[PDB]
């Protein structure tokens, strides 16, 4: 059922800015959506970075309850490995994490859901939509 | 209003008094289950209530502080 | 998880799915109403209730007496 | 998910005292907060030795009602076992009960919340908070 | 199936001692034998507190892996909390772990298998035997 | 001697060579998972491979140091 | 867990009850007879072997560019 | 059961040079160790970006069908969350990676292996062991 991976950036955009043309999206894509521990770790931080933490934590909550997290397996390791290595070949930088977001797509045949396409675009083999 | 947990079908289940009865057009509903607490939403409206309340506070890093 | 809604006792009724059951503990609940939404909480967590409720008697053993 | 684990020194002292600081922890902590089983049985010791058992009990319950009480597994043993071992080369006194909290706590990597910091800080790779 | 509960002392005479009485009776009473998770932290205590713990854990692991490791629940908690009241009235004297593991065989309605008999005599509905 | 593993009735199982084939009389044995190992023993005999070898070190604390 | 034995492929066989199933990765299993006893290793696990079989080349990264 | 989580440090070393030392401390906690799926991507990496791939590579397989590779789990993210920010609020500079093994390392209890001690002993309620 799970046709969609959430990135750390679509995702904290949503958190923080909630913008409406995300929740139709999420209301319609419910059920086919996931994000992994990479993208949790991030939210986390956030959270537990500011002077707020408890009232963060919360928001995120019933964003992760909505939600399922999968979590980077030895698959996702060994795409991203590849991956790594495919890009440096080729001299494109791109983000650890978003590294490895990516390759846990692939290890899983995930489509990457994301407000900053320039950024995944370096690496191959991935199918990416737009949502912001 | 508070109201009653029973079971059937062998599993839980919880009356909703007519005081809180949904609208007769919502037939699929989605429940959410953010620790103790049950969401239930008619299907479709799943992130009506998480995007209309659950107000995140402005320190809030905009951005992500990734290395790079 | 999504599960459907039923009539029983002469009013609408929902199943919780095994996934978002309910402890077993809790058999009292409460139902807020948000919009189209149903919020159901435990009937009794509110800690300001227990900090402000019954508090216990003088012969309540301060030190545990940790056999050491 | 659950943070703290609340020691038995931190919860007969909130039991019998009910103070207004460890209120604003515990509804700004809520739902990240529980109780080994080991706590639970010492607070039912109290409660059935003290001479209104059913008045404390009553109390007592509540209390457990509105935390998580986590099984004392064989993670906890195991490294209460370690602790148990570690304490003993270096000559640090630690209590036997407090000794099987602070295992359960460092097996799931929770916080202890306890009021005696000293003897709980002579357990390694533990991290502690005064909530008094 | 479980009927037998293993405590400590019963399992660190086995392990140290090997005796072969022991082995007659674990042969003919395997799979109605456990031990609780108070017990397990003993013998790794043990293990840990000894020269060579690598060589000692896996002693105890083969141990372990032919018997069910009970964890000790709110049930075993209870039980414990009372009986450690009712000693206390009676002004019987009764280890702590001992009295836990008690109070766990209690809540699930198991035999105490022991070789000292004289330390779980004192607490009351509990069925003993001596395996020594 | 090595040998290779195979599945029968959707679930593990090993082929033993003939050179390692146990007793006709044991029918029933028993699996022991000791981490990657496991040890299949005649059912009545569990005990009796971890009582023969699995020797424990003289250091090994025969006492209990239960605090009392 | 106690299984059955059986006989496959002109040789003395058992199952692995789902408990105490191997490692999927396990294909090639060594099997040591302790008098009555069986003990199921997996073949290849001696990190002497692979301390003194092959290693690696000299471009072999040894620092890991971790980003930062 | 586990005990060790090997950073990705402590696996390249033994990998290019396998130190004597290490192989003692292998076999003697053998079945005791284990490695993140975090580190599991970095090797494959470093085995991919190298001049003999496969050549490497199947040395890397070798040595990770020797030890458990666990999955970076939610837990595992939680923590990295609270430890990137904590480290962040006293200015203590971890490398990424590095901070999310430390998380799955505190989130089951594990005593991180590695022989950058500096690096990892920033990092609070975590146990650090160098096997170099």
């Amino acid at each position: 059922m799970l046709k969609f991976m959430l990135d750390t950036n679509i995702c904290i955009f949503t958190i923080k800015n909630k913008p409406a043309s995300v929740r139709e999206r999420f209301n319609l894509n419910q059920g086919r959506m996931c994000i992994s521990s990479v993208t949790l770790m991030e939210v986390i931080y956030g959270a537990e970075k500011s002077q707020m933490p408890e009232r963060n934590l919360a928001v995120i909550e019933g964003f992760v309850s909505r939600i399922d997290v999968l979590d980077y397996d030895a698959a996702a390791a060994t795409h991203t490995g590849q991956i790594r290595a495919e890009l440096a070949l080729q001299g494109r930088p791109v983000g650890p994490f978003d590294q490895m977001i990516a390759g846990h797509a692939r290890s899983r045949g995930l489509i990457i859901v994301t407000n900053n396409t320039r950024e995944f675009e370096r690496v191959g083999g991935l199918r990416i939509e737009d949502w912001s | 209003m508070e109201t009653t947990v029973f079971l059937s079908n062998r599993s839980q289940a919880v009356r909703l008094p007519k005081a809180v009865a949904l609208p007769e057009n919502v037939k699929r509903v989605e429940v959410i289950a953010v620790g103790r607490t049950r969401i239930i939403t008619p299907a479709g409206e799943t992130w009506d209530e998480w995007f209309d309340g659950n107000s995140v506070s402005a320190d809030f890093m905009d951005n992500r502080e990734q290395p790079g």
